[PDB]
DNA sequence: ATCAATATCCACCTGCAGATTCTACCAAAAGTGTATTTGGAAACTGCTCCATCAAAAGGCATGTTCAGCGGAATTCCGCTGAACATGCCTTTTGATGGAGCAGTTTCCAAATACACTTTTGGTAGAATCTGCAGGTGGATATTGAT
DNA sequence: ATCAATATCCACCTGCAGATTCTACCAAAAGTGTATTTGGAAACTGCTCCATCAAAAGGCATGTTCAGCGGAATTCCGCTGAACATGCCTTTTGATGGAGCAGTTTCCAAATACACTTTTGGTAGAATCTGCAGGTGGATATTGAT
């Protein structure tokens, strides 16, 4: 028996995804194509941020991930930070930043 | 007497308060102010240390962003200083007044 | 039981960053990442379905509502690595 | 009461991290009232999912929920 | 070998 | 067949303002109006039932949607209507 | 044979809102509660939003309930100007509201 | 000779535009500019008369409540007079810069 | 049939000041009106570039109103009075 | 430019809360084989309505002139918030009965699911009805010059 | 404060687009009625984990003091609003041809529906392991007084 997911070459279970479509009431029905499309889209939105917050994680010498990093990856990347625009990192903090017209003098 | 001039504590709070991650409005305070608020709403409730935490990760982020957008406004009207009008212009254009 | 994705997000880490780690509470903040986008493209897709007087969503749904949802590049990758997953999946047995 | 309990060296704290520099006196009692407002708002919704699920404990969830219906959805207490 | 990211690095291995 | 809520909104137009008419352009806005809230409702009430496993939408998933959609007052009365409209309707065999 | 509605006591359709909440696919099923209580929010809403638009008609010297009547009643609303403070009336117009600081003079 | 001093007809014209719900754009040339906009997104393209009319209605209600938004922030500034920067804070605010 | 090209002109000056003045406005800068077609333009890319998506999506080749107003409700600007 | 009071930084150190690796049982999945069912593309095509060109006129865009007054630069000072040091009261940290949130069992009201039978909201279309848009003219402001 | 110049308000008037008024077919609703299935309330209970009490922990509140920021006053340059002359192009009315959306019947690739078998991701009590937070120190960068 092989997976589904090794069929389409993808970490994501392919499996669940397509259990969760079904018992989401989303629709009447579900297309074989739909869960291992959909878990492919999510399995490489997730290496796109593990990625970034990754080398956030090597900028500050740190081996371990941990939320701000997940913050800076995502604030720092003009896309990902829309596509999270209205959503809140808990314990990521912000970006430094310091509106010019308040800083020293000569 | 060495003594920092108006502005260089703040500005150097400002640099370390973007740095860390940590709340900063205390923990208790916060946790009686949330149930006294939801007592109104609902009489002897409990609420999960888990969903406290959230309450207030939330909210401080809620504020931090306000007044990001306050300090804007301060700016705009060629200001340094955020006034509560700045707040209320803010919260206005955001749609959270009129 | 609790379900959740963080097995394959810590699948992907290592694929990535091999020699990266990251805290339980990342994790969690990953975890309700997977779970938001999948109803944010969930949720389009269904209606998107609705629109047309459609009973199945289908690979196409799901496309579209990428489409619809995903910033410029982010958006470009996310469609052929889509793509890619259900060909390779259907160029099989 | 217990909103004078958020103090004035909290509000400058959260405003620092804002990027704030200077900061009116009268911004501390605006501060607290804003602060309420965005409490109740959340608070009475989540409570709302808590009474629906005849429970006595307000959960995170309960919480997560009522927070992404306001459209400020939080990661990090369940998805 | 996996997929192709933005920065142009890419899972490679399954 | 296309259809429209206009019929039942020009019953209630006549109740409570019996001389007065409505023209297509406003009703239509009426009828977008009432889908509108018909969907808000029925969303509230489609994710209530989840997050509580639950997969029947009850008048109480309902009436909780009402309360978490509505403002203040309105709230108040429209769970009245509905407390007492699904009331009579049940004592109605 | 009796309408579920007039069973109910409602002029707005419990069986084509129970229709309407099952091909809408919100839950695997839907009791007969459900559509009774949602057609009276339904049917109290549009209730409350024409008293105020017929009163602005009126208030105009209008016998006919347009768009701007419909505008003017739901933006002088507290309460509904926020359950559609994101929907936008087509014909609507906006309130007549003018800032202080522009108007002439002072004493 | 008679005239009016300015600001006058301005506020004449405030009253006015206020009291209507007509469209204040030309109808033909904004169809243009969306056969246009949307011809570069995808050639070949028809449009339903009511569509452009969607568009204008929709497009017309958010520039008219973003220069209320506008106009709030000049006066802030302690000016009568909106300008771009004044149309920027709000959008930043807003959530469409930021 | 012509090329179109420079139609974010046809957003003339008078147009732009009369929609301020039902916004409010009393007194406007020289600069407002290209700031104005700028921002738009940026909003009719948005909507249409929604409506557009949910036409090829049911594979037409016209943009129906319905197309617009569920590209407006995606982006929180909901219309009524279009079938919507 | 000259100290000097301080803050900030970096290299090194190590204890341990928190991440990791482990063996292990297992319900819940996820895959697999068989039968049944239907959703939706395909081919055909009726007919809605979109693109267009025609023609005319007057509504309204454009371009100019001219000067009123708003914005912005500037000087200025009264005062309010910032920095700081003194004093300790509130919050934080850890230990513990117990109130509930969950896990399991139960069984009955209620929700399918299916069959007809009946009633109704849509609609096509010829048709008479009627609110009021937009024209009118005069009476009542409102405005700006003196 | 009176006065002339215009805009505003308003009740009357009426042709007309848009709304109200049937007539008639009816497919799709919606309702009435046995049959079968079952979701989830109800009662019971163990195990979290939450509210509480208490001693160790360290940040907030108070008052002096004065730097520097905000806002008032002043001033002037030039930009923007009002008014006007010119005439273009949008708007209105229409008729037309055909694209293309939409209705209908057909029908098979694909999905739902179990049935059964294999696996696997989640809980766990246990042992083991490690990234890194504080901490020390000694170097040096920063700020601020002179």
């Amino acid at each position: 028996a092989k997976t589904r997911s090794s069929r389409a070459g993808l970490q994501f279970p392919v499996g669940r995804v397509h259990r969760l479509l079904r018992k989401g009431n989303y629709a009447e029905r579900v297309g074989a194509g739909a869960p291992v499309y959909l878990a492919a889209v999510l399995e490489y939105l997730t290496a796109e941020i593990l990625e970034l917050a990754g080398n956030w994680e090597r900028d500050n010498k740190k081996t371990r991930i941990i939320p701000r990093h997940l913050q800076l990856a995502v604030r720092n990347d003009e896309e990902l930070n829309k596509l999270l625009g209205r959503v809140t990192i808990a314990q990521g903090g912000v970006l430094p930043n310091i509106q010019s017209v308040l800083l020293p003098k000569k | 007497p060495h003594r920092y001039r108006p502005g260089t504590v703040a500005l150097r709070e400002i640099r370390r308060y973007q740095k860390s991650t940590e709340l900063l409005i205390r923990k208790l305070p916060f946790q009686r102010l949330v149930r006294e608020i939801a007592q109104d709403f609902k009489t002897d409730l409990r609420f999960q240390s888990s969903a406290v935490m959230a309450l207030q990760e939330a909210s401080e982020a809620y504020l931090v962003a306000l007044f990001e957008d306050t300090n804007l406004c301060a700016i705009h009207a060629k200001r340094v200083h955020i006034m509560p009008k700045d707040i209320q212009l803010a919260r206005r254009i955001r749609g959270e007044r009129a | 039981r609790k379900e959740s994705y963080a097995i394959y997000v810590y699948k992907v880490l290592k694929q990535v960053h091999p020699d990266t780690g990251i805290s339980s509470k990342a994790m969690s903040i990953m975890n309700s990442f997977v779970n938001d986008v999948f109803e944010r493209i969930a949720g389009e897709a269904s209606r998107l379905a609705h629109y047309n007087k459609r009973s199945t969503i289908t690979s196409r749904e799901i496309q579209t509502a990428v489409r619809l949802l995903l910033p410029g590049e982010l958006a470009k990758h996310a469609v052929s690595e889509g793509t890619k997953a259900v060909t390779k999946y259907t160029s099989a047995k | 009461d217990n909103i004078q309990g958020i103090t004035k060296p909290a509000i400058r704290r959260l405003a620092r991290r804002g990027g704030v520099k200077r900061i009116s006196g009268l911004i501390y009692e605006e501060t607290r009232g804003v602060l309420k407002v965005f409490l109740e708002n959340v608070i009475r919704d989540a409570v709302t999912y808590t009474e629906h699920a005849k429970r006595k404990t307000v959960t995170a969830m309960d919480v997560v929920y009522a927070l992404k219906r306001q459209g400020r959805t939080l990661y990090g207490f369940g998805g | 070998p996996g997929m192709r990211l933005r920065s142009g690095r890419s899972t490679g291995a399954p």
